[PDB]
């Protein structure tokens, strides 16, 4: 009823990768791996170019040596700049011996990862968020990164750029393509309206299952179609087929069909919680995918 | 019971 | 308003494997010695009334297996301190940080790193119930994995994990071996306390809350600090004292809200409810961030 919590992924891979960038009166986070640092491109933006920037402009009026980028005590020498995207990409005339195995990746909303909160280059906390449908992040600096880790490769997904005037934030991936319509200027932009990641909620109720809180659990069984006209009455993404399967292995280890843990969802939809709780929270959890339910449940390391 | 959570076998 | 772990790299760098015979846990290497639970030496005929000075004489250095990675380290002695096995090693870990030893009290949060034989599986932070119980994610194995806190540069240990009590939350021990609360590591029956709810970090939340924008909850009045912990108590609340009314000065001052004030709006929102709403994304009181969190997070 309380073993399952909010889990990030060990930070300790990334931690080495983070470094302070600095041009003029900007300083925010960037990202070592390589002989490259990674960091938004609007670190050559003053706070009055942000209001309207030229990026193109403003880069070719930069040297190499406009840049400072400390590793801890260490001053990196820029060799090069350019960019790609949203993404200021600052060469270096040395490969960071910290660089993990990694990739780089472009999530889907609903999809989870740890964030590594970094302020002046220094790691600060980690904390696990999901892509949210409208593709914000409910959060806590510019530069510091998402990620996912699948054995020893670290797949870096998101870079931190902008808050949101309800206090959400945006980013890009780390090609420097936003996620979401926003865009790296100051300017009236706002999330649309938020919805809630089924299949998460689902993967959720199987958590509290294999841990024991059971009392949302039916008789009834549903169809796709029919839940489907309740999902969007409540603001729930439709669920489609393929979330059905990736829910086949908690479906298995549970014993418990997908469209049978349905009709609880759809249950508990129509009629709340009637003052119950379900893994110690009054709402149901939308930011644990399947996979992140069965590496906390099975103890998978890294 | 309790359980020691070391890993027995 | 997250629920923000500390970066676990110092951590990572300190964990290794230990086993004796065919029981294995995670230990913490920091220097030259190894901190591990000390019923790495029990054997599953040793589970109820093990007598750990005698299961301890019968090892020699030889039988402890620590494996950092894939290199096997050379155990040189071993000692027992209350219910930790601390076993001095022949290599200083090169990956040791500044560190001290802490312990801590009820109410208290840190940051756990879960490991399974010697590698991280995952960090979350939680806090130290009233019960001297932690609400964690730990498994067969977990054993060894610790709590902590980097405040400034500085790893504080203040908790190594040992066992699951019957419904499911675990208990543990300072890094010198004494458990939190009354438990023993002994698997004979022991169950933990009523669990309540920890007031001053529900009232530094509230005012987190203040600080983020909102203020639908707070109401005209005041309370003294007597009615308010009557009232509170019948929702199973720790009582609040003079000194967390002391911590909670300078969000008070922050907010211009009096402490005494807030609490009038607690035992309100006791007796109301959310009425569909919700603070800073939760449907409850929220009560597993301290006075010291929310300064440092806002
Ligand atoms: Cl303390
Ligand atoms: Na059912
Ligand atoms: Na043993």
């Amino acid at each position: 009823s309380s073993g399952f919590r909010k889990m990030a992924f060990p930070s300790g891979k990334v931690e080495g990768c983070m470094v302070q960038v600095t041009c003029g009166t900007t300083t925010l986070n960037g990202l070592w791996l390589d002989d490259v640092v990674y960091c938004p491109r609007h670190v050559i933006c003053t706070s009055e170019d942000m209001l309207n920037p030229n990026y193109e402009d403003l880069l070719i009026r930069k040297s190499n040596h406009n840049f400072l980028v400390q590793a801890g005590n260490v001053q990196l020498r820029v060799i090069g700049h350019s960019m790609q995207n949203c993404v200021l990409k600052l060469k270096v005339d040395t490969a960071n011996p910290k660089t993990p195995k990694y990739k780089f990746v472009r999530i889907q909303p609903g999809q989870t990862f740890s964030v590594l909160a970094c302020y002046n280059g220094s790691p600060s906390g980690v904390y696990q968020c999901a892509m949210r449908p409208n593709f914000t992040i409910k959060g806590s600096s510019a530069g510091s990164v998402g990620f996912n880790i699948d054995y020893d490769c670290v797949s870096f997904c998101y870079m931190h750029h902008m808050e949101l005037p309800t206090g959400v934030h945006a980013g890009t991936d780390l090609e420097g393509n936003f996620y979401g319509p926003f865009v790296d200027r100051q300017t009236a932009q706002a999330a649309g309206t938020d919805t809630t990641i089924t299949v998460n909620v689902l993967a959720w109720l199987y958590a509290a299952v294999i841990n024991g809180d059971r009392w949302f659990l039916n008789r009834f069984t549903t169809t796709l179609n029919d839940f489907n006209l309740v999902a969007m009455k409540y603001n729930y993404e439709p669920l489609t087929q393929d979330h059905v399967d990736i829910l086949g292995p908690l479906s298995a280890q549970t014993g418990i069909a997908v469209l049978d843990m349905c009709a609880s969802l759809k249950e508990l939809l129509q009629n709340g919680m009637n003052g119950r709780t379900i893994l110690g929270s009054a709402l149901l959890e939308d930011e644990f995918t399947p996979f992140d339910v069965v590496r906390q449940c099975s103890g998978v390391t890294f | 019971e309790p359980r020691l959570q070391a890993n027995f076998t």
